[PDB]
């Protein structure tokens, strides 16, 4: 083996993996017990059923009882092997508590205070005289009662990083206490051994220890010497060296003098572990909104959790409605839109996406993004020409039917959208996007007042060209998030700049590629799912009109209904143009589509309306 | 009567200096609470470490005090609990199943080998440095070994089985005719507010975080009985505050007190748990942020005993207790770390600071506000010394 | 700790019959002129080191290594600060000599 | 398999021993599903609260100790029970929030011990019915109910449950009744339960007509 | 035959335990010192002061 | 020949580290 | 089949290993609790963890963090935490030199040959070294 240098194996699979053949067996004496093909299909359907983590362990047991029950030894033996222990236990007296407050209660001054009953249990102390008897004062006592906190908030809860800095330190402060230990009974035991040379033959023989040496804290010798050899042959050698201590404690010496050496050699090539593992934990565990925001919004921004919270407040809503006090529920998820440049500006990444996307072919792209202008322009109510020129004006400065884009109420304000999912989840990632965008915008001012004012760290900013100049702060995110979307500037690079720049008050954008990803799918998604498109089209015949009937609001309603079954459920986004309000009602099937009465003859209209078809 | 303002960096006032009597004793760093425990006398040592390669010892007379003897624990605890202490141990813990439920000592205290030398240890220092203050000797009385605020008369809770800080102000009270404990540990100063409830000569400052946290006392109405009354104070805070919240609350009671109090003497309980980092606390500020509380009541100049607590992250409070430590020498370390053998310890970058995370501040100007002005309020018969 | 090098009777190269010893030279000596640059202490004539006592130790450490990572390979996780090792048969040694 | 036999008549010996306070009535309870009950209940929607839910709180204030053996009103309504019981849109039904048997922690959701204690909705199974103990801790009447379920089935109806708050137990056992496998609380490890314990004292039912 | 490199790892080894020795008799003469810092300094001038 | 290996981090501790034949052979030739 | 016997066979052994864990699931089993690190109280948090050891009595809230142990290829080993660290490669950090370029090239092996330490040391020495020559210097003339 001379010549070839050594290399490390693979690895050696676990014993648990290997280890089968002698219970091969007993499966095919239960197939002979149970006989029939049909019930023991029935058998390992359960057994699988339960081998894919679907049901219990007792429950499983309950099955195999309805099947090989019949049996005694062989269902004890099944039992044994999957160690379900038996409950033995019907006679069960839930006791009661040793100890809350079994003693305590009498006259109690103020909130967590209380006096202590009047009796000649005085135990008395020495070192007290008249002043120590009179200041210091033992009548009253301080119990805890918990009483309910009269507020309500969460509790704070570590991050995943400090966790493993605790574990480090907890780690390195054992191996320093043990190598500690065993340097100080090294210099006990060589006391002792010294003591034990120089002596004549015959006064060892007889030379006895009692125990504790003269460590004051004795048991930590006898402790290290367990260590050192181990918990099962550590009481015969303490043993042997507490009745000779002349001849077996030369021995335990000298290997003391072998362990201190290896392991604090030891602890050095562990600290090489621990040292690389530190730069990269310590700096990512200072900020915890970033990370806690990535998480939470990574695993919140998904279908299931926005239905849910509009259909809670429509619960609470209805519940508070069957308390007499509250008359009844207009709507229940409101948005204003104050500013509208925002909305190129989300084009100004929407598309920015797009081109550089890979798993869609460019011609559908065209479609998609026609998808998004022409429906921001119709349903918000801004000019074509505007994002026209939005658009135009962005690339030179940084430098159409929509059926087949996609293939009496008069002084008509209002205009009503009864869409389906697909279409409430993205109209409300788009509205995520632009409020968190319009929150980051509007202090954007004094952003650049915050930059400016700081005056002459990260030296690495300065080189990449990462730091902010007196420029447009909020144009200046823009270009990031582009610059990120596009793959200018990997993660922590942005992450840090918009951090010490803007200031740790934007983290809200550290995800914007992901959530821009969010509807760049679903609207493509809108047009191959047929019956949102004509759920789209069956909007876009209703809006583009001026003046139409209530009674024509209730047959959009029905045959927007006619494409979508009657498990799925329908969402009436209403959109009012002077104000851009934009409200959310969870609508129920067969209950009314729109805005509830105001008076009662209203809805004779309706009454007369809709069970005349 | 909240007002907030920035935090301003530490200036050391030239126009008062004192001269510093620090205690230690070289053995209370080999006993060890347990395996995964998380009090560390360690801690300890390790502060001493960087004090002795910053050259502080040529400003401070080191001392080793004499470890106090039965007599003296026995001023606030009870004799059967001494006696308890001195013989329960580790090997023959079942022969006294009966009175270990009796103290508390068991379930969340442990016993290990020489726990009786450790509290003997912390007595000690504390009870030489107040007696040094009484007899002119100097200014500030360091222990870092002391600052076992939870400890009861008759019981062990919160790894605090001796008292040590009622005797150092017993002793204090001989000389004195009025002391102030201040108390800025994360968690609320139980057994010293408890054992001095219902006396005027010593009044009780603390600044705890309150609601569903250990040991539960510590409410805004809770102000003492009978003689005390008015006599204690309790600031519950919440999570997240930070230097400037903290030092707009801090400094504006602290100097209510010692205008209408009229305290002869202080007492600093430096808990190391209301750091940012910590293992059982969650508070934000930072090592400048600690450090601001102890000046600004040593600009004050009155006797003061400085005593440690808490705090188990060994790293942050070795070096805010270090930094406290050179301030009240009239200095301000420099921020690179020397090497000493604990270096490893104090990684990536080795430097002498504690940095806050970002983490969410829940006080609102709104309850500081409320709760500074009833305390304000309720402060208005404290007023003759 | 040090370098093994090759004794008489022992470590591995002299009883295997693979090498020669090592060969102490005496205090005081021709020198090299650049060993005594560097600056120095010079013994053991010529190269002392003995080789498969070094390739045995490697073996150990690769086998550490590979425990390591098969840990991370199995039970997806990070290894935790191995623990620091007792005696293997240096105790059946001990008891042996003191009986 | 069986229905092990559970007994309370220790615990409420118990508390009628050392807690003989007068029983009075603490307040009136309006039952939410995402949030806690106040007992002057300003307007259940009024704080919303989001860290930019899955494990709303639990609904039972901390009552504290100087209250053992004193009963708390609860008001439940119709479409919360037949959320919980079908499991749509509840989240402390998907979570499992119920820890014993006759005698729960106070993060046991009351809703899940009403189905703990056999209370069933719509025309009942007329079979070999066991001996309901729908209030097991009333130590008089183990099944105090007034009034009748409704005949037609999607009636709206509430009810008037009267919980009892009683001392720390000290363990929580595991115990499947009626589809409803509890949580254990109070095994060789777990350290023992913070808050007080309950179980239902009284019920009566309410038509919306 | 191969080579593993054995004398530069030994190096590797040596040279981290360097530092770490020294320091803990560094502290300890710092501590020895702290007592004789009110001493040494009237000593030396007391010195001083009988030889001139 | 017992070579043991078995999981290390470190090394084994190596074995620490009369005979008057040269020098009275010296003194023969002298 | 006989494969679903010795799947059904495999799951035992495996959570009968004594390893692995027991998490607290939801009914539907799709929703895995988080850690329960950083609780003080325990009234409100039983479905998070190890929860289990957290009173608001006891003023450690820290076993939560005892690192779990494995047993595997003969002994117990302990993990920092383990999944439901790609940054630091371990079988890369722990190995040695393989050529003379490994001295720059290697990250752990560079930290410790351009390390300024033994160069401060030999100053404080020094330094020491030039105040007792001081006091040697004042000793010698008394004499
Ligand atoms: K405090
Ligand atoms: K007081
Ligand atoms: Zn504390």
């Amino acid at each position: 083996p001379s010549i070839v240098p050594v290399v490390p194996e693979p690895t050696e699979p676990i014993e648990n993996n290997i280890s089968l053949n002698e219970e091969v067996t007993f499966f095919e004496k239960a197939k002979r017990y149970i006989g029939n093909k049909h019930l023991y299909t029935e058998f390992l359907k359960i057994l699988n059923l339960y081998s894919q983590d679907i049901l219990d362990l007792d429950d499983l047991v309950e099955k195999v009882d309805f099947y090989l029950g019949s049996n005694k030894e062989l269902f004890t033996w099944f039992k044994n092997f999957v160690g379900y222990q038996e409950k033995t236990k019907c006679i069960e007296n839930i006791v009661h508590e040793k100890h809350r407050l079994d003693l305590d209660l009498c006259e109690a001054f103020g909130p967590s205070y209380k006096r202590l009953p009047k009796s000649d249990t005085f135990m008395p102390c020495s070192g007290r005289d008249d002043m120590c008897w009179e200041v210091l004062n033992d009548e009253w006592v301080g119990h805890p009662v918990w009483a309910s906190e009269d507020s309500g908030f969460i509790a704070h809860r570590k991050n995943q990083y400090e966790e493993t800095l605790f574990k480090i330190e907890e780690e390195r402060h054992e191996y320093d206490f043990y190598i500690e230990s065993n340097l100080r009974t090294i210099q006990c035991l060589e006391t002792i051994v010294n003591k034990i040379e120089n002596m004549t033959e015959n006064e060892k023989a007889n030379f006895k220890l009692p125990p504790g040496l003269g460590h004051t804290s004795m048991t930590i010798y006898k402790k290290v010497i367990r260590k050192v050899y181990d918990k099962e042959r550590g009481f015969e050698i303490i043993d042997a060296l507490h009745e000779h201590p002349a001849v077996t404690a030369p021995v335990v010496l000298k290997r003391l003098k072998q362990k201190d050496e290896e392991w604090r050699r030891a602890q050095r090539e562990w600290n090489k572990v621990w040292r690389e593992l530190e730069q990269k934990v310590f700096f990512k565990s200072l900020d915890h909104l970033g990370l806690t925001f990535k998480q939470a919004d990574k695993k919140l921004l998904t279908t299931k959790q926005l239905i849910s919270e509009i259909s809670s407040i429509k619960v609470d809503q209805t519940n508070k409605k069957i308390h007499w006090l509250t008359p009844k529920p207009k709507s229940q998820l409101d948005f204003d839109f104050p500013d509208k440049n925002i909305f190129y500006d989300i084009l100004c990444l929407a598309d920015t996406f797009i081109t550089h996307t890979t798993a869609y072919s460019n011609p559908d792209k065209e479609r998609l993004k026609d998808l998004l202008k022409y429906f921001i322009s119709l349903f918000f109510s801004i000019s074509f020409e505007k994002i026209e020129e939005s658009l135009y004006s962005h690339k030179q400065n940084v430098s159409m039917s929509l059926l087949d884009i996609l293939h009496i109420i008069q002084n008509r304000s209002i205009f009503n959208l009864f869409a389906n999912t697909n279409i409430y989840i993205f109209f409300r990632h788009w509205t995520t996007i632009y409020e968190r965008l319009l929150e980051i915008k509007q202090m954007n001012e004094r952003v650049t007042k915050e930059i400016n004012t700081r005056s002459t760290l990260s030296s690495q900013l300065s080189e990449m060209g990462l730091d902010f100049v007196g420029e447009d702060a909020y144009k200046q995110v823009l270009r990031l998030s582009r610059r990120l979307i596009n793959g200018d500037l990997e993660h922590q690079w942005f992450e840090e700049s918009l951090r010490q720049a803007y200031n740790n008050k934007a983290f809200k954008l550290y995800t914007i590629d992901k959530v821009t990803q969010s509807l760049v799918k679903h609207a493509h998604t809108l047009m191959t799912d047929a019956k949102t498109a004509e759920i789209m089209a069956l909007f876009v015949k209703d809006r583009n009109a001026s003046t139409t009937s209530a009674k024509d609001q209730i047959i959009y309603r029905l045959q927007v209904r006619s494409h979508m079954s009657n498990t799925e459920n329908m969402f009436r986004i209403e959109f009012d143009k002077r104000t851009l309000h934009v409200s959310i009602q969870y609508i129920a099937l067969d209950d009314l589509t729109l805005k509830e009465p105001k008076a009662d003859e209203d809805k004779w209209k309706y009454y007369v309306t809709s069970y005349a078809l | 009567v909240y007002e907030a303002t920035p935090f301003d960096p530490i200036t050391v006032k030239p126009s008062d200096k004192r001269r510093v009597a620090y205690f230690y004793d070289a053995d209370v760093g080999n006993y060890a609470y347990g395996a995964g425990h998380p009090m560390k006398p360690h801690r300890i040592r390790m502060a001493h470490s960087l004090i002795m390669n910053y050259g502080l010892y040529k400003k401070m007379e080191i001392y080793r005090a004499k470890p106090a003897t039965k007599q003296e624990m026995c001023q606030f605890h009870t004799d059967e609990y001494i006696d308890f202490l001195s013989r329960v141990t580790p090997d023959n813990l079942e022969m006294f199943k009966r009175e270990s439920v009796k103290f508390n000592v068991g379930d969340d205290c442990p016993v290990f080998d020489g726990l009786y030398e450790y509290c003997s240890i912390s007595g000690g220092g504390s009870m030489e440095g107040a007696a040094r203050l009484n007899r002119g000797k100097c200014d500030v009385a360091v222990n870092y070994a002391g600052g076992l605020h939870h400890a009861k008369k008759s019981e062990a809770s919160g790894f605090c089985y001796l008292n040590d800080i009622v005797l150092g102000i017993i002793e204090l009270l001989r000389y004195h005719p009025r002391v102030l404990y201040i108390d800025i540990d994360v968690h609320h100063g139980d057994g010293v507010e408890e054992a001095f409830y219902t006396t005027d000569r010593v009044m009780t400052c603390s600044f705890h975080k309150y609601g569903e946290f250990f040991p539960g006392t510590g409410e805004l109405r809770d102000i003492g009985v009978g003689a005390g009354k008015n006599y204690a104070v309790n600031v519950p805070l919440r999570d997240g505050i930070d230097d400037a919240t903290y030092r707009s609350v801090f400094e504006p009671v602290i100097k209510k007190i010692m205008e209408w109090y009229q305290p002869s003497a202080v007492v600093l309980q430096c808990g190391g748990d209301s750091l940012s980092g910590d293992r059982l606390g969650c508070f934000n500020l930072s090592m400048e942020g600690h450090a601001n509380c102890v000046n600004y009541v040593k600009s004050f100049g009155i006797p003061m005993m400085v005593v440690g607590g808490g705090g188990y992250t060994m790293r942050n409070v070795a070096r805010t207790w270090c930094f406290e430590t050179g301030l009240l020498n009239n200095v301000v370390l420099d921020k690179d770390l020397p090497y000493n053998e604990y270096y490893e310890y104090y990684g990536p970058d080795y430097k002498l600071s504690v940095r806050p995370s970002n983490m969410f501040n829940v006080n609102t100007p709104e309850y500081l506000d409320k709760v500074m002005t009833n305390i304000f309020a309720n402060l208005e018969n404290t007023k003759y010394a | 700790y040090h370098v093994p090098i090759k004794l008489d009777n022992k470590t591995l190269s002299c009883i295997t019959g693979y090498a020669s010893a090592a060969q102490l030279c005496y205090p005081g000596e021709p020198v090299a002129e650049d060993l005594a640059c560097e600056s120095i202490e010079y013994r053991y004539r010529a190269n002392p080191v003995d080789k498969l006592e070094v390739i045995v130790d490697r073996m150990r450490l690769n086998n550490e290594i590979s425990d390591l990572e098969g840990l991370r390979k199995y039970f997806h996780s990070f290894p935790g600060a191995p623990e620091l090792n007792p005696l293997r048969d240096s105790e059946i040694n001990d008891d042996f000599h003191q009986w | 398999y069986d229905l092990p036999n559970v007994s309370s008549q220790s615990v409420l010996a118990f508390t009628e021993k050392h807690y003989p306070n007068k029983l009075k009535n603490l307040g009136t309870l309006y039952y939410n599903r995402f949030k806690e009950g106040s007992f002057d209940e300003d307007s259940t929607s009024y704080s919303d609260r989001h860290s930019f839910n899955t494990l709303p709180p639990p609904f039972l204030p901390a009552i504290g100790i100087q209250n053992i053996n004193n009963i708390a009103t609860l008001k439940i309504t119709y479409e919360d029970i037949q959320a919980s019981f079908n499991n749509i849109e509840s989240p402390r039904k998907r979570n499992n929030e119920i820890w014993g048997c006759d005698i729960y922690s106070d993060d046991s959701d009351p809703i899940l011990v009403l189905r703990h204690c056999g209370f069933k909705i719509g025309a009942p199974s007329g079979g070999s019915f066991h001996k309901l103990r729908r209030t097991p801790v009333n130590v008089t009447n183990q099944d105090n109910v007034t009034g009748n379920l409704p005949l037609l089935e999607g009636t709206p109806f509430d009810l008037e449950v009267e919980l009892l708050f009683l001392p720390t137990l000290q363990k929580y056992p595991s115990v499947k009744r009626f589809d409803i496998t509890s949580r254990e609380w109070g095994s060789e490890a777990t350290v023992i339960h913070d808050g007080l314990s309950y179980g239902i004292y009284s019920i009566v039912i309410k038509q919306r007509l | 035959p191969a080579n593993l490199f054995p004398g530069l790892n030994d190096i590797t080894d040596v040279l981290e335990e360097f530092p770490l020795a020294t320091s803990r008799y560094l502290t300890l003469l710092h501590e020895i010192d702290a007592k004789c810092v009110h001493s040494m300094p009237n000593l030396n001038e007391r010195i001083d002061k009988f030889l001139k | 020949i017992p070579v043991r290996p078995e999981i290390d981090l470190d090394p084994s501790i190596v074995p620490v580290v009369i005979s008057l034949n040269e020098e009275v052979t010296f003194f023969e030739k002298a | 089949e006989s494969n679903i016997i010795s799947t059904f066979t495999r799951r035992i052994i495996k959570e009968k290993s004594g390893n692995y864990q027991v998490l607290k699931r939801s009914l539907d089993g799709k929703l895995i609790y988080p850690e329960a690190t950083g609780i003080s109280s325990n009234r409100g948090n039983k479905l998070l963890q190890r929860s289990e050891v957290v009173t608001r009595r006891d003023l450690n809230n820290s076993k939560p963090m005892i690192e779990q142990t494995v047993f595997y290829n003969g002994s117990e080993h302990r993990l920092l935490q383990t999944n439901i660290s790609k940054l630091v490669n371990v079988k890369e950090i722990l190995t040695p030199i393989l050529s003379l370029g490994d001295i720059i090239n290697h990250k752990t092996i560079s930290r410790t040959f351009s390390s300024p330490i033994l160069k401060n040391l030999a100053l404080q020495i020094i330094l020491m070294i030039e105040k007792e020559q001081m006091s040697v210097v004042r000793y010698s003339q008394f004499l």
